[PDB]
């Protein structure tokens, strides 16, 4: 027997903005210099 | 025991001192265990 997929729920897209080292602060490790804010 | 006759006598940490990626100051706290509370 094989399996097929039927979609359930959340269809959503995540544009990366920043990745920090600290818990909610600390130095910036990754910064996305492409982001165009709404 | 005062040494200089007319001057004033001279006179619970939760973080760890760690060097960060850039080279400044980073604080390391006690890790959280995910044990469920009685309440």
């Amino acid at each position: 027997t094989d399996i097929n997929l039927i979609e359930i729920g959340p269809r959503f897209v995540l544009t990366p903005i920043i990745i920090q080292e600290g818990s909610f602060g600390g130095p910036i490790l990754y910064e996305n210099k492409r982001f165009i804010s709404p | 025991e005062i040494l200089e006759p007319f001057v004033d006598p001279p006179r619970d940490r939760n973080y760890r001192i760690e060097k960060d990626a850039n080279g400044g100051i980073r604080y390391v706290y006690d890790e959280i265990d995910p044990v469920y509370d009685s309440d």
